[PDB]
């Protein structure tokens, strides 16, 4: 087995990882991936943070993070003896593509070429209009100003107290609740926290 | 110059007959990034 504390998962830092002969271990709240339950690999180096990219079938993604280029002969050395799977999205970068609703993600293939899939686990709210026009609003846990990084607020598509009617202006109408240790600003412009 | 003003009215009829067959028909106005993973 190997162990590394430079394991980056999940918007958030980077985490703890253990392998072992019985599935997967992965530390933040440990979480325990079986071998029974990996459907497919998707390691490869075209896109950004090279390392394994596994599928499973528990509603999640194993999209692991942070392994270097040679680790590509150790982990798959951890995987013949086993598994014996070998790892092989879209590169087009074209506006036309098609959007499949799957079980638990959203894939846009452009041609046969897989771009997207998200899963239902990080969506908030979504919103649709008369147009077929599909807004997914998420909100991102931000927990320091280090560790956040690049998060995303919206998804467009085409196919304890709270107050009302409050008047701003830093200039508009719209509503303002307090949480237990923030507060949210909601309105017709933007959300602020 | 009888002859070239029959002549008018004659190119205007025949003007018409032109024009009639050619719209005969409908004639409606409104009815890369990459190529290689090594980049």
């Amino acid at each position: 087995s190997t162990d590394f504390d430079r394991i980056y998962l999940n918007s958030k830092f980077s985490g703890r990882f253990r392998i072992a002969d019985s599935g997967l271990g992965w530390k933040i709240k440990p979480f325990l991936l079986p071998a029974t339950e990996l459907s497919t690999v998707q390691w490869s180096r075209g896109c950004r943070g090279y390392d394994l990219k596994i599928n499973t079938k528990n509603q999640g993604v194993i999209q692991l993070d942070g392994f270097s280029q040679d680790d590509y002969n150790l982990i798959k050395n951890d995987f013949h003896r086993r598994f014996n799977i070998q790892v092989e999205h879209s590169l087009r970068g074209w506006n036309w593509g098609k959007t499949d609703l799957a079980r638990n993600e959203m894939v846009f293939a452009l041609n046969g070429k897989p771009t997207f899939e998200i899963p239902y686990a990080r969506i908030n709210n979504t919103n649709l209009t008369s147009k077929n026009e599909v807004g997914i609003e998420f909100n991102i846990q931000d927990e320091e100003y280090q560790p956040a990084g690049d998060e995303l607020v919206e998804m467009r598509f085409y196919i304890i107290v709270s107050f009302q009617d409050v008047f701003f202006t830093t200039r508009g109408r719209y509503d303002i609740d307090i949480y237990k240790n923030s507060i949210r600003l909601r309105g017709k412009t933007y959300e602020y926290k | 110059e009888q002859i070239r003003k029959e002549n008018q009215k004659k190119l205007h009829e025949k003007l018409e007959k032109n024009g009639l067959l050619r719209f005969s028909a409908a004639d409606a106005n409104g009815p890369e990034s990459y190529v290689r993973d090594s980049q």
